[PDB]
């Protein structure tokens, strides 16, 4: 929601040497997809995956000190716009993204909670069913 | 040693039936919660009510039996999956210009309180879609009527209707969806109404134009010329609005 | 939206040996989090990450033939409930989840598209700003 | 010489019946009008239609018979006083969610045109208040229903009602007041409707609170939280207005 | 060899200014699109309009210059980021009972068509929040008025106001947010209205009770007693509804 | 002997002024009433208030003076005809978004109570139609504004208006009709308001289409798509109704 | 509001020998006039004069015993329909109709009350004047 | 609706010598009655009789030239306020007031039209009867 965010995004573009005309090759990663979905719910579904992608990418460069300020500024813009500045929302999100699919114990809990998750994808009292089919 | 065990739950009144020699300590653990909740201490085989201990969700719970060093855990998939839902209760009441059918939802009894099983977060958000079989007069062909959930509240469903002959009704509920709960049919109730010409002000959305036509006539005959036009313009806007609201039921 | 889905979820619970009382240890993976968010947008954000978790887990077991029918049935319930049976929506989702953060070329495109993504998180014409601050 | 004379008028179809030898010229004079209107020239005894000649009012008219130098005038008090009104016509029509009773007013036939006898200035402003006898099923106790004039137009009266059993109806009209006109009973008509649960959106003025309660519930479940309050406030004003209009029928 | 190059875009009218010896082929590539779009063939140094070639987004585009084997690409961050927005146009019009201020949005000229820069998906969804400086009479203290976006359409913003003295106005726009676009001030316009008592039926939400009070009085004096109560009840519901709608502007 | 006598009444405060030697008994008789009402006993010449004794009507009253055997009656045509009406009182109050002009009706003082002279059956049903002279800024051409009686109550008239410059006002009342009462001009009052952009939600009947247009835009931007259509339909009916009410002021 | 009223009106027609065709000569007395005015106020103005005409006519035949019942029945229908069965309304009406224009004292009172009567014909607070002419 | 009307009414008061305190004897002729009836219909009924009284009184003094202007002015105020300036309405009214109750022919026509008059006092289509008694 400001000029500083643009300034830091540009600094990252320079640092990653992503300003050459050949970068444009092979369509886009996120631009086209974000354009295909306008309903808020569909957008959140896609943005959630794009945001986790960026957090993971940034995490893989937490050593480069020179761009740390740029990254921190970008992450803050995401906390504000995507997480609405809600720290609990961001923490839960990050908890989900860190679960390991190869951890045998995590696997068992995931499989055990599967039915409840499925029930949560289509909330019973929220499914506008008015009459028997 | 536990030689037989069975868990059953009807309208969330959960019970365990088991056999074994001697006395046992009975406790329960819910998925996601570390501690075992002691339910019974040093008790003999039989049928025991354990309502309230199992969590009302889709994840498992374990019932543990202990006697000295002996220990055995009984697995259950999840109360929302296992629970059976009893039949609803139907009541027919006569009024001067119509008959009311009232369907009371099956309920859970938490002590002395009766909790209706209808869209409650603490009870799997379960709610039944009802079908009523109407028997008019001495017909052998019952009329099948699907109750609109818009006519239901946390307590039950209310349907007003009219007929001059005897009517008997019974209803059955189903949740459909992930939990495929189907209830038994309720008992049948009958009622014989008085003979009368049963009329209505606004029968449906399609009847609004008739309501408008009639009221235009009433305004014209009832008030003086000067107030005619104004009252009729307001009738026009109210008629459009009634139609708009009724369209929400489309 | 049926009994078969529950039946297959249970079959998976058995296959993964996730029915022992000790599985319940350490709170839950998804149950608590899904309970913390009721607004549709917040739910989609969390569910998107949970759904991608399950797709990745299932992918890691595409060899076990014995449970393939169970998995296929579960995935179908998710296509119906989470993706609303929209194949394009599911394909875009899967495209996002497969992008590699270690691929140098992907990295450059991601960094290059960062500003547009940020602009998409807070749609300009959609931010109800009525007057100058 | 006129040896017998009788004037009769049913639904304003006026006729004179008379006897006498030879041919006669027949003319008519209305109170307040100077000139005699010739109706028939050189005609023999019999029954003659004179519809249209007598004025439709409460003052007299005279029918004059002439033959050469012979002349005789026949006095009548006034057509509005003498006219008899025939029975109405009843029709029963079945619809998906109700039965319609239609009462067609007795009519005058001015040539080929059928003119309904209902509040017309050219026909004494006469209008009938109807009473209908409803026979439901095989009951021996007919229900007496008084038709509200608000349900009538220049053509007839329309009453929508509901029942699942056989219904037969006949109606009779009366003007009361100065002119004590009473009509014969119409012929009886029956109809057997289909068995169905007959419901209504708004049954009467007393049913509006239920309409409001239900719609409040529909709005809450159908729309997002933000629009809830606004839509519900408009429902409140529309409910008050429906009640206000229905109160006009009090 | 290109010795100097500069890209500029005002209201999406994009131009490139460059120097170099000889003729050159000029083409442009947008991020995400494989092919270069030829814009100019064998042209000499100068200023060239390239409106329409750069995509209106936040990703980059490259302008390539070629002369034989020589080739150089000029990078630009993204048109939505680089574009400058010109000032709006203000117009003051006098009416019998008020003065209208009209702010026309800065516009892009696609050939002969003028496209308003306001919430268009093909133009970064950019829209300006306006601030107007009102100068009344000969005051040295201008009044600062922030235009509500609810008073704006794709064409411009409309503000009706009243005063009996001379008024001059100029306006400036800003987008705030990610794109920090700030426009220059528009030119100033003045207008001298006629002296008059400027009144209103409903000034604001807080003025509805006065509207209701007055109309209740009007109904009571204007219509007969019988229609009083009905008309007043409808006034009550309409007053509640006007308030509800006005509350949407809260 | 009474040598001079004069009756005067301003705002129903009636007084008699007379001269004569000695003391006198003063009494009054109203047309249609048999008995004389004693007002003063054994009093000397001077000015005496007799408010309340003369009836407020169009028929005469007589004031009788007695001294021993001497007696003289003074005739007056009727108080409603003779009474003079004083000037009204004007007050200017400033509010955040408008200026209020308040015209207080001339009043009668019955003891300590102030009774407004406005449509009272006990005061000839007299009421004034007001004309206000508005002076804006330093203009030498005052604006003539006729106050609509719909803006007046038993207490006074209220007019809300807006301007950014200094305003001074004075008002005068007239009854017209049978009683040709004309009041003196009130004293002049001024007020200097703050400079501001004075706006209104609904300026007049002709401004409703703009209100509807704007609110349609607000609903579309403020609520989700689903609620759009419904809210907009209600806006349509409310807009028609506001217009209908405003038309009552035509 | 009944058949008896018609029956008695007819009896009077016979008694007065007003059933001959020549009675119809010279248009009508009241029929045409009552037809010219439909507004309630205009009707009352005309009916008031017609009702006073009939009361005076009946008064001039208060001796004929044979038709007294007929007259009494007609007058009652008028009390019900024209005076709405209000005895005070009928008494005031009759008081007005009996005032003598030749009585010197009555004349003075009438002239004296003239201005108030004029004021009553056009009630001040009832004349919808909203603004100064 | 003016000062001239008051001026002429006063001139008549003087001419008739109706300004002495003893004129007030015996209550009033019209003041009290007009006060008893506020409903428009009841008022018209009474005013009609008061207006005919005044027209007859004025007619009895059509010779006094000195007050003719006063009378003409008063009558005009009545034409405006009571007859609403409608000449046909005034002519019909005057026709009714001039019918002679002693004229044998008038008597027969009146008796003959009695039933129609009665029907006109309570208009059939206007009597709000909605249901059978
Ligand atoms: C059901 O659970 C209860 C509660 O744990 C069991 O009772 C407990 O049993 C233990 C072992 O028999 C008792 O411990 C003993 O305590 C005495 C006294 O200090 C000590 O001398 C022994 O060496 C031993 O530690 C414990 O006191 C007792 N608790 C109480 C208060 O009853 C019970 O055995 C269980 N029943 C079954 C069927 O297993
Ligand atoms: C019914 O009415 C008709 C029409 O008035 C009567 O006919 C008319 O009768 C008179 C007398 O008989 C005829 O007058 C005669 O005319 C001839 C020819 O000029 C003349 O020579 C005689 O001295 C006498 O004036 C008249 O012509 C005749 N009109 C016509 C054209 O038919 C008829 O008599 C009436 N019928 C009855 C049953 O009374
Ligand atoms: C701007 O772009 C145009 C279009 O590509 C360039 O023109 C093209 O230039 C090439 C090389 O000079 C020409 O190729 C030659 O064609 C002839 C004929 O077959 C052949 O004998 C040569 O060996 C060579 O292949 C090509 O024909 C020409 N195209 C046309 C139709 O004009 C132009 O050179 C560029 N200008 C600049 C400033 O670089
Ligand atoms: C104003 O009115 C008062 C009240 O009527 C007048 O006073 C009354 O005057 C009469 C005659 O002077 C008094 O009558 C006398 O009474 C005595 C006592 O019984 C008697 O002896 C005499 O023969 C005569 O009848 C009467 O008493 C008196 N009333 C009272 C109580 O004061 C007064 O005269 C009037 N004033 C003027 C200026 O005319
Ligand atoms: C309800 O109607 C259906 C339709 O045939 C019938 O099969 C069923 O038996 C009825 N309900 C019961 C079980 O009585
Ligand atoms: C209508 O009902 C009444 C009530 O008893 C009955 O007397 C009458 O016969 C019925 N109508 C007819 C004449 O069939
Ligand atoms: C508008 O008002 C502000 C407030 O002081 C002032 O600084 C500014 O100069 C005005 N607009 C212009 C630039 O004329
Ligand atoms: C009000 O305006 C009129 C119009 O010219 C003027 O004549 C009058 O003097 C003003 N009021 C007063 C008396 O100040």
């Amino acid at each position: 929601m400001q000029d500083p965010y643009v300034k830091e995004a540009e600094n990252l573009k320079k640092y990653f040497n992503a300003g050459h005309s050949d970068v444009a090759d092979n369509g886009t990663l996120f631009l086209g997809i974000l354009k295909n979905w306008k309903e808020e719910s569909d957008r959140k579904i896609m943005q959630s995956q794009i945001v986790s992608f960026y957090f993971k990418l940034f995490k893989n460069f937490k050593d480069d000190q020179s761009i740390q300020k740029s990254v921190e500024t970008i992450k803050e813009d995401m906390n504000v716009k995507f997480f609405n500045s809600n720290k609990k929302k961001r923490d839960d999100f990050e908890k989900l993204t860190n679960y390991s699919v190869t951890d045998l114990n995590v696997q068992r809990k995931a499989i055990h909670e599967l039915i409840q998750v499925m029930a949560e994808l289509s909330p019973a009292a929220k499914t506008g069913k008015r009459k028997r089919s | 040693t536990i030689t037989s065990y069975k868990f059953e739950s009807v309208n969330f009144d959960s019970k365990i039936e088991w056999t074994g020699n001697g006395l046992y300590n009975i406790s329960l653990r819910n998925y996601g919660i570390k501690t075992w909740q002691t339910m019974y201490t040093n008790v003999p085989e039989g049928t025991y009510d354990i309502s309230g201990f199992p969590n009302n969700d889709f994840v498992s719970f374990w019932v543990k039996f202990e006697q000295g060093d002996y220990k055995v855990d009984k697995y259950c998939t999840g109360l929302c999956i296992e629970v059976k839902i009893g039949p609803p209760t139907v009541t027919l009441t006569e009024y001067d210009d119509h008959i009311n059918l009232y369907i009371e939802h099956p309920y859970a009894t938490r002590g002395s309180k009766k909790i209706p099983i209808y869209k409650r977060n603490d009870m799997c958000d379960i709610y039944l879609l009802y079908t009523a079989n109407f028997t008019f007069g001495d017909s052998e062909e019952p009329v099948i009527y699907d109750i609109d959930d818009y006519d239901c509240t946390s307590t039950g469903c209310s349907i007003d209707f009219a007929t001059t002959e005897k009517v008997c009704v019974m209803a059955q509920g189903a949740t459909e969806g992930l939990l495929d709960k189907i209830t038994p049919w309720s008992s049948e109730v009958c009622l014989t109404p008085k003979k009368n010409v049963y009329t209505c002000a606004i029968r449906s959305k399609e009847d609004v134009p008739n309501f408008k036509e009639k009221m235009t006539r009433v305004i014209k005959r009832k008030f003086n010329k000067q107030s005619h036009s104004y009252l009729t313009k307001f009738l026009g806007s109210t008629s459009n609005d009634i139609t708009t609201f009724l369209s929400m039921l489309d």
